[PDB]
RNA sequence: GAGCCUGCGGCUUAAUUUGACUCAACACGGGGAACCUCACCCGGCCCGGACACGGAAAGGAUUGACAGAUUGACGGCUCUUUCUCGAUUCUGUGGGUGGUGGUGCAUGGCCGUUCGUAGUUGGUGGAGCGAUUUGUCUGGUUGAUUCCGAUAACGAACGAGACUCUGGCAUGCUAACUAGUUACGCGGCCGUCGGCGUAACUUCUUAGAGGGACAAGUGGCGUUCAGCCACGCGAGACUGAGCAAUAACAGGUCUGUGAUGCCCUUAGAUGUCCGGGGCUGCACGCGCGCCACAAUGGGCGGAUCAACGUGUCCUGCGCCGACAGGCGCGGGUAACCCGUUGAACCCCGCCCGUGAUGGGGACCGAUUGAAACUAUUUCCCGAG
């Protein structure tokens, strides 16, 4: 009934959040669904390297990896506030529904 | 008075750092100069690969 | 319909739509070109009866198609003059009147989800025409 | 409100790229070294890392609360949306921006350029393991064309490990005769699971354990 | 353009860098800096 | 053509451990991964590749 | 996915590897190995997949290798 | 300025109650965010702090676009006898 | 070479701003400028000259004003005028501020280039009065002072390599109602069905970790080493990219910065707000590209196919319309909607038949976002 999403940029922090979320719900013996992997969205920025004009037409193409991981749970929302309160991690953002 | 309507066209958008109207990068909601976005590219999260 | 040539099917289906004169065939059928990317008028006089044959055939493959989705099918490479050519959609009116022409017959129906689909009678005549053309050779 | 995730993470980087610029001009002399933010839907906590936690504060926690009143008015935070704390780094001998900032007020106090660069070089060697490089002069010129490069101690310049093993700090010092740059490249030692250095070894290093001393043969 | 770009140029300018006191002055370094 | 980093690390393996390594690349790769902590996986296979090559020389005669 | 020619070469490889998998799971390999040698002898692309992909475009010219015309003087 | 009678007192009462002030570098903004009840432009609050800065009462830092003003122990007493308030009111610093 | 727009020179002009000039300027300063951008030009307001001292001082120092006139303007900036506002203002000498004004041959920073090649440096020791030299090499090999070896050098540090990123293939593991597949039910149709609905599953999709590839086996060549060549087996005998030293350049950038020295300007302004024009002006030169000179093409049908993308602004469906469009009804802040990205080339029929033709198109009322002047561009017809 509640769909927990995990929006993270670095995979190292993302894989650690989805790990403790499954274990954090395992102690309540809940029928949880496995973590799914949404397609990674990269942000392309092709900027000219030179600050003004003079150069050899050199472009530096930046990228920004945005990873999304979903975990579906069907359980009442009575005591899930503390389950999310022990999921503190800088760099990641949890948006429960 | 002393307020001309400028909301559509070159002159309403400017860099949020150096207040310039050239080399703007407003895709994905940045609105930065092309010579200033490179200075903060590592801070935003954009890396070269 | 898949066991036969899709070109021979639309040609045999074009005669069935012209045999029964229950279509619309508007007055401006021979003044307008079928798309802005085209330059001249079609060579065949009864292009409306052939377009309606291909229009109802696409609904059998996938339903829920409207006017904005049919003009994407009938698009081409627009010669922009000295400018490089690009893709340009067809005309919405010539596609809407075709879809409205099929509404006169009991072949298409408007689904609540959006667009137009086929009727139990539309798939009935569509398969028999595909059956009689399969027995031709 | 309800902005797409593409612009949602971009807006987070702008908030950090601009907040660092504000604390760079404000906490320059205080010894700014970095910040860490915790983007949470309840309280977005942001801490400041300075070399002197007693200078960032005021008389009795006065200046630390004054900066909180500014960040709330700029980005539109509520009265309890952000809280700035004071925390010092483990050691100052490996923070590049802390050394570049410490070298600024030295040249502003009439100190010799050569003695100041040699002072910050020995400080990195005394506090740390790997060498560094301090280049404080005019690079490209025809009259200020004095490179004055001070390089020593295992300086890496190419490859991917140049990111998490050596940090570069570029600062400016304007004087009566012009403005001078400060390029500092400090390399961190190998520290396993420690904030002193990277927890990963260099790819050009293969350590072999000693053979097992097994005298019980039969 | 020019056919011989690697040339002198102006009267008071040259292709290579030259100082007025060879480092000494109040705007450049390069003078006697041995015993410091 | 190997480089000095793999050349050096491959020789020290044989000098310290000789009663454990074999003549097969996959078996020598396992023991090299077990005792030696090599950061890269490709570099680890490069060391095991040259270690097995030295075995054909050592079994043929002494080396300098 | 792909184009017209990218699919006509895809389905011929799809049904070729289909029969060699059915004979492997329920029948003897002697029947499976017999049909593999006859297909590879004609064309190698019938069973072995081609890992070729389109290289990325590099700035300075159209495509990957080609470059814009350089103007001397 | 033009009419710095009912606006500056509204700026000083906010600057004294809260010892910080922000103003984006834009002289066309006719509505300051911290002062919305009065139709005071951004130019008035920017030029008001320019007066206090020149008097040696408040220091200013230039961000990307916004200005940050920090009051001092000598500037707070300058506003105490001007706003006619008891010395028992403390700005947002505490 | 032709046609055309974009960039450069020159000419012209009130101005037709400005940086750059072999590679290392010239579809470059994202510079695809109709106002704005704009720095240029002809002209009008504005203080946005804070703060220190005095003059002037509530028996007012002081901006605002369609009462007409004036004017480009309903700009009160000048004329004639009443006024209401009540110590912030005003005209003075100091000092501040602003500047797309000069100097990148004051500078920071950044980028380009030397220079993508395989190239640099010190410690101790040896040689020389010394600058310097050996190490850093006769030979073979390697993309690689990459290694093997030789050795007055020894032991090391940059670069290379390693590393990072990306592509590659298990009826594999871990997973899936924002991705599916195979059963089953139901409905339509004569097997078909992206028609509908719930059961299994993770091959297909997505992305987490770790397995895999080393010149490991075969053979040959090479003091036998370094390695190279050929060949079993195999998803690879691998692919592209990022990063990239030392030292140096009067290379570019004061025009990207609230980086900045000096100088200049500072109220009749080089500050900036508005109006008009220019940056697009042409006998010509150059450069980067577009589209063609069709026989392998063009013209009209129909019919199959997508990847990185993007989205508050993209679009979905009904209705109207020659079409550009317009009128209505919805979804999508996103693997959800657009969307099973129904793209062109290609494919299947027809037409045309070498003829500047149906090849090629320059130049020459109906819209749409504004201010369509200088026709922004599109749409239709004609000319071509
Ligand atoms: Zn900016």
């Amino acid at each position: 009934r509640i769909r927990i999403t995990l929006t993270s940029r670095n995979v190292k922090s993302l894989e650690k959040v989805c790990a403790d979320l499954i274990r954090g719900a395992k102690e309540k013996s809940l029928k949880v669904k496995g973590p799914v992997r949404m397609p990674t969205k990269t942000l392309r920025i092709t900027t000219r390297k030179t600050p003004c004009g003079e150069g050899s037409k050199t472009w530096d193409r930046f990228q920004m990896r945005i990873h999304k991981r979903l975990i579906d749970l069907h359980s009442p929302s009575e005591i899930v506030k503390q389950i999310t309160s022990i999921s503190i991690e800088p760099g990641v953002e949890v948006e429960v529904t | 008075y002393w307020s001309h309507p400028r909301k559509y066209g070159q002159g309403s958008r400017s860099c949020r750092v150096c207040s310039n109207r050239h080399g703007l990068i407003r895709k994905y909601g940045l609105n930065m100069c092309r010579q200033c976005f490179r200075q903060y590219a590592k801070d935003i999260g954009f890396v070269k690969l | 319909v898949k066991d036969v040539n899709q070109q021979e099917f639309v040609r045999a289906l074009a005669a069935f739509l012209k045999k029964s004169g229950k279509l619309k065939v508007p007055d401006w059928v021979d003044i307008v070109k079928l798309a802005k990317h085209k330059e001249l008028a079609p060579c065949d006089e009864n292009w409306f009866y052939i377009r309606a044959a291909s229009t109802v055939r696409h609904l059998y493959l996938r339903g829920g198609v409207g006017v904005g989705s049919m003009t994407k099918i009938y698009g081409g490479r627009k010669r922009n003059g000295v400018c490089p050519s690009h893709f340009s959609v067809g005309s919405k009116n010539v596609a809407r009147k075709v879809l409205q022409a099929l509404e006169g017959l009991k072949m298409v129906e408007k689904d609540p989800n959006g667009g137009r689909r086929l009727t139990p009678q539309g798939t009935r005549d569509l398969d028999r025409i595909a059956g009689q053309v399969a027995a031709a050779s | 409100v309800q902005i797409s995730k593409k612009r949602k993470f971009v807006s987070d980087g702008i908030f950090k790229a601009e907040l660092n610029e504000f604390l760079t001009r404000e906490l320059a002399e205080d010894g700014y070294s970095g910040v860490e933010v915790r983007v949470t839907p309840t309280r977005t906590e942001i801490i400041i890392l300075a070399t002197r936690t007693q200078n960032v504060l005021g008389e009795k926690g006065r200046r630390i609360r004054e900066l909180t009143a500014v960040v709330q008015k700029r980005f539109g935070f509520p009265e309890g949306g952000v809280e700035l704390y004071a925390e010092k780094v483990a050691t100052r001998g490996l923070c590049a921006i802390a050394q570049a900032e410490s070298l600024r007020y030295k040249l502003l106090g009439g100190l010799a350029v050569r003695r100041a660069c040699y002072g910050v070089l020995r400080f990195i060697m005394e506090s740390g393991a790997k060498g560094c490089e301090v280049v404080v002069s005019g690079k490209l010129r025809g009259q200020r064309a004095k490179s004055m490069k001070f390089v020593d101690g295992l300086m890496i310049h190419s490859g991917d490990p140049v990111n998490y093993y050596v940090d570069t700090a570029v600062r400016h010092v304007l004087l009566r005769q012009g403005v001078l740059g400060i390029k500092v490249k400090i390399m961190l030692p190998w520290d396993p699971s420690g904030k002193i250095g990277p927890k990963k070894p260099l790819p050009d290093h293969v350590s072999i354990v000693e053979p097992k001393e097994e005298v019980l043969s039969t | 353009k020019r056919e011989f770009e690697r040339h002198s140029g102006s009267d008071r300018s040259s292709v290579r860098s030259e100082e007025k006191r060879s480092g000494s002055g109040s705007r450049n370094w390069g003078s006697v800096r041995d015993h410091m | 053509v190997r480089t000095k980093t793999v050349k050096k690390a491959a020789r020290v393996i044989i000098e310290k451990y000789y009663t454990r390594l074999g003549n097969d690349f996959h078996t020598n790769k396992r023991v090299c991964e077990e005792i030696a902590i090599i950061p890269s996986k490709k570099l680890r296979n490069k060391i095991a590749g040259y270690v097995t090559h030295l075995m054909k020389r050592i079994q043929r005669g002494p080396v300098r | 996915g792909g184009g017209h020619v990218a699919q006509v070469y895809a389905i011929r490889q799809a049904i070729s590897k289909a029969l060699v998998a059915y004979y492997q799971k329920y029948v003897d390999e002697a029947s499976k190995k017999e049909i593999k040698d006859i297909l590879i002898q004609y064309d190698r692309t019938l069973l072995v997949a081609d890992p070729r992909r389109c290289e990325s475009k590099k700035f300075g010219g159209p495509g990957a290798r080609a470059r814009y015309q350089k103007s001397y003087r | 300025m033009l009419m710095p009678k009912k606006n500056r007192i509204a700026i000083y009462e906010l600057l004294f109650k809260e010892g910080v002030m922000v103003a984006k570098k834009d002289v066309h903004l006719a509505k300051h965010p911290e002062l919305a009840d009065k139709n005071v432009p951004n130019l008035h609050v920017m030029k008001a702090m320019q007066s206090l800065k020149s008097c040696g009462y408040v220091k200013e830092q230039f961000a990307w676009r916004h200005f940050y003003w920090y009051l001092t122990n000598e500037g707070i007493q300058y506003l105490r006898d001007f706003l006619h308030l008891p010395p028992e009111i403390v700005p947002a610093t505490l």
